[PDB]
């Protein structure tokens, strides 16, 4: 479960990098 | 591979939204699939407590 | 910015085209938060359930 949220810690990381592309 | 007038820096700089853009879209992927590899885990935790 | 009829209506459009998928990307990006906060909070009741 930790694992879980880790990775949804690390797909709301990747959108702000898409955002932080636009622009 | 220019000759000028009809948008000679213009038109570059669409070419470079699109390099943007097209990284921005991967990093959008990307997070698509942890995200996706986060719902497999659940859903393989959500079954062991089945 | 322009200069016709060297295609200056098609450079326009396409300029366009980019700024409806840099919209795009962008709601796009939107949902991914929200079934992101979605699963997130689906997470947590499954926790609960545990």
């Amino acid at each position: 479960i930790s694992q879980v949220n880790e990775k949804i810690n690390q797909s709301l990381a990747f959108i702000r990098k898409s955002d932080e592309l636009l622009g | 591979a220019i000759a000028s007038g009809v948008a000679v820096s213009k038109v570059l700089h669409l070419e470079g939204e699109v390099n943007k853009i097209k990284s921005a879209l991967l990093s959008t992927n990307k997070a698509v699939v942890s995200l996706s590899n986060g719902v497999s885990v659940l859903t393989s935790k959500v079954l062991d407590l089945k």
